[PDB]
């Protein structure tokens, strides 16, 4: 072949914290077809926006909008625990079908991007351009949202583990974890990688018996 | 799993 | 200036699943710090092997190996939750610095790797040249280390979840959720992608009732 | 948080 | 557009010294034309071979060829004067036109290459993966089909230097001029290219005054 | 090693047209040495300017000066037919030295480039960016500097072949030879791509009588 | 010019 | 060869 049909971009999902999750590498040849399994940011989610991004930028605002749309229908669950399948398919044409399935309860919704879609040859070569220029800014938005995202996890394992402990935890113990999670919460509304790392170690630092009942209790 | 945020 | 002293191959850690964590991405230009937190794998685990790797490569084994240590003393806690948190730090000297310090206990270790350390300028080009080769068998194995990581979490947060539940849980739910949970386990131990999925498919399909009741127990 | 392997 | 069709080789043709000379750039989006003015290696020469190639190695043998075709009725002239101009025209179908047309004579003639020939997707990969494995020796090759392409020119000129200089040339010149020629066109027979530059240092030591009668009899 | 010291731009000369000529390329692990023969532009030139540069750009303005020197005492002779080598080594140290040294003569010039000096890490960073910003635009300066290169040579050779004839020339072939010969000088005054080529193909079209003439005084 | 070798 | 202009 003199020639090959490429895609000149990455593709992908915004996932928690803003982020690009690429499911479609740069310079694919399609068709193609790839999938993950995500899961739901908050516990008892009803749905999930599927929100579809052409570009090569952490953040999804710095990327092309392909669109988006939502899946509903998610039965109560804790956080984390839905199996929301995400497909990208590029098919001969250069059709892009996007899907979004709960391996619960079976529930598909679709979108469908014609070829013609996304950035022109121009923006294409600006954003190339862009990402470049910005690697390394985007490198440290990517260690932000990585942080926020741990920290957050750890915020909600450990307010539950402290309801699952009930009056196995002293009462000095629920005091310092409990001002340090409430510390921990504010720290990740802002854009403080440090702020939000401090916050983390107070945690760890008052949390021993707290991990040690934990522990316990499924051992 | 990586999360998605609701609607 | 002339010239700049770049890292030719990206630096990181064996992580879960035998994959390599990078901290310092190739090329990237020296004096440079980059630290990451991490966590344990194992409930109540007591210590965790830093393994220092160079290489392009996913797979842990198929890059080089440029030695390892172990920091113990990690307090009795869940999976996922200690914090461990690794620095590459690379000095004017060319002298890579590698630590891993626990936040709850402050306990640190160390290994120091000198400049001449690592591939010799045969071996970096034909490391570059596999990770090329490799591009997709990579790609493919890095798939399979995040499903069968994914499949470890669904499987340890439903048993805890299980566990939790006790009576709230009905018998033919329980039936149905162990026999998954057992399957699952079994899936976990091959490398056989479409195996775990299947398995994750078949307990997000049983666990509804559960979801509700975990969901329930932190609303 | 990615995890690392025991000793 | 989520797609662009880009030609995944450069593309080129076979030029004196047995290297590739490109045409048209890896990575270039089609549709696209690109021309360039080349000319004979041979005095007098009635005909020129266009070996179309595919591949981005310096070799014209280690490169893919797509076909090829001659160029005849060039009128009797010095080396490198006729002009000769080849242009690759890929359309929006993918179809490669190439064309040589003798400036002077007005004649053309073309070959055209289907968007399905040339190499697989293996064998493109296979060969991006040779040229970076080999970039190092095809550099060493480039200087030396450099150098060699420069002392033809030089061995020719020369020659032609003495026709003209006649009897303004002294008998001692003329005796070391030549055995130097000689020595010259043997050290362009191999591929040794400290011995091509030692003969070419021998010429331009003992040819300072034939420089001086060529530079005046244009002055 | 854990590092490299490797050349972050790619280095060079300035030669005829204004383009930036590299004898050293971009990420090459030093130390290194490379050197080519050039040789002079105009009948008889005395001497050549060394202007060594650092950057990705074919516009020699583009890329950043690291200083200049001139090598002179060259002997009497024809355009193109000196060898003026020039060598770039960089050593351990990251010091580049650059020679030039006449082949005939012996004569030889330096300067010593210091390892500090050039562009630093953020100049480098906008350099990298600006070479592929302008990519397109780089390679139509290629082309056209390409064409008027060629063109010089042939308005050259075309006024040597001209006197080298005499009366061998009818009178009405020299009319039209003389007029194109003038109307390509012209040309070669602008920028204009088109222009030149135009004036090439007019010599080439009246030229042919001359062109067998000069093919038989060598034959 | 760069130069073609006759067939 | 490459030509280098004079100064």
């Amino acid at each position: 072949v003199l020639l090959l049909d490429v895609t000149p971009l990455s593709l992908g999902i915004e996932t928690m914290g803003g982020v690009m999750t690429t499911l479609i590498a740069k310079n694919t040849t399609i068709p193609t077809k790839h999938s993950q399994v995500f899961s739901t940011a908050e516990d008892n989610q009803s749905a999930v926006t599927i929100h579809v991004l052409q570009g090569e930028r952490k953040r999804a605002a710095d990327n092309k909008s392909l669109g988006q749309f939502n899946l509903d229908g998610i039965n109560p669950a804790p956080r984390g625990m839905p199996q929301i399948e995400v497909t990208f398919d590029i098919d001969a044409d250069g059709i892009l079908h996007v899907s979004a399935k709960d391996k619960n309860s079976g529930k598909e919704q679709k979108i469908t991007i014609k070829a013609s879609s996304g950035l022109n040859e121009d923006e294409i070569q600006k954003m190339v351009r862009d990402a470049e220029a910005n690697a390394e800014a985007d490198r440290k938005f990517e260690e932000l949202v990585q942080t926020r995202n741990q920290g957050d996890h750890l915020l909600h394992s450990t307010r539950k583990q402290v309801e699952e402990a009930g009056d196995k935890l002293p009462a000095d113990d629920k005091t310092a974890i409990e001002s340090a999670l409430t510390a921990l919460e504010t720290a990740l509304k802002g854009e403080d990688k440090a702020a939000i790392e401090a916050k983390m170690q107070e945690l760890a630092q008052v949390s021993q018996k707290l991990m040690e009942i934990a522990q316990q209790q499924h051992a | 799993p990586v999360y998605i945020p609701p609607p």
